[PDB]
């Protein structure tokens, strides 16, 4: 029973650690994207 | 888990940031792209 | 000289939007994923379901709530994935 | 025998030391897998 | 002479408003991160409510009662981050 309990632990643990880290992982990916957008630097040529 | 959650608190951060300052007088002209809409959905009742 | 400047710019603007399509890009990969995840995840709770049935043929109680155990957890992960997949399509529209 | 005898006293004191720590809120979480084994009880009683 | 004393003036405000900026920016991350913290911490005293729940199931009033010493501990201090989240809304729009 006690292994049975232990098993159930490392696959949740490790399965939820993962996909959390894959959305974290991806959710800077996305902010990276908007933030980006916005840092578009083409407008200098305002001085030319 | 923990030092990904302070990354994703960074971004959060940044966003606030990124947020902030989007503000600008542009939202006026946006007031204008839409008036402009208004008239091809006025060309569209024309249409109809 | 502005010339160099606003020629500059430009072609600083060429870079970019690769960038973004490749970003765009990516973001149809992750969400083909979770979709990809969630459908078979959505199955396995029926076939645990299946599994059930068995022993509601004779008997074994333990099996079906054990059943019942997959099927809790298959359920609340297509949601929290269901959930993800919402955000993604969010995001995806905002870079679009 | 004596000597093991000790050993087995040591172990029991580990004991001692290990089932005192064992106290967690985590009994509270047993509660509610016995909830939920109740549903499948439920869900048998409705294959019956 | 005024000429350079106006100039070096003028350079002078190109460094200050730069700080500003950083300041505001500054501000923008604070408010972040207590919405982020308080929003989260609003949770907590529900999860821990669900701890309360299954005690109402059967017996541990105590645990009952635990569950709601997390909840009025977490909700003071939602409270007192949405107190530090007017000030720092009121400080930002002074700076902005």
């Amino acid at each position: 029973r006690n292994l049975a309990a232990l098993e159930a632990k490392i696959s949740e643990a490790k399965t939820k650690k993962n996909m959390l880290q894959a959305r974290a992982k991806a959710a800077k990916a996305n902010a990276e994207l908007q933030q980006t957008l916005g840092g578009l630097g083409t407008s200098s040529a305002t001085s030319a | 888990f923990e030092r990904m959650e302070n990354k994703v608190l960074d971004m959060e951060a940044t966003s606030q940031a990124a947020g902030e300052l989007a503000g600008f007088g542009i939202e006026n002209q946006f007031a204008q792209l839409e008036a402009s809409s208004g008239v091809e959905d006025e060309l569209a009742a024309l249409k109809a | 000289d502005p010339e160099k400047v606003l020629e500059q710019a430009v072609i600083d603007m060429q870079e970019d939007l690769v960038q973004l399509r490749q970003a765009v890009a990516r973001t149809i990969a992750e969400e083909k994923r979770t979709e990809q995840r969630l459908n078979q995840d959505t199955q396995e709770a029926k076939k645990w379901e299946d599994r059930a049935k068995l022993a509601l043929t004779n008997g074994e109680e333990n099996l079906a709530r054990e059943a019942l155990a997959r099927k809790k957890s298959l359920t609340d992960t297509a949601a929290a994935y269901q959930t993800q997949l919402a955000q993604q399509r969010t995001m995806s529209e905002n870079l679009r």
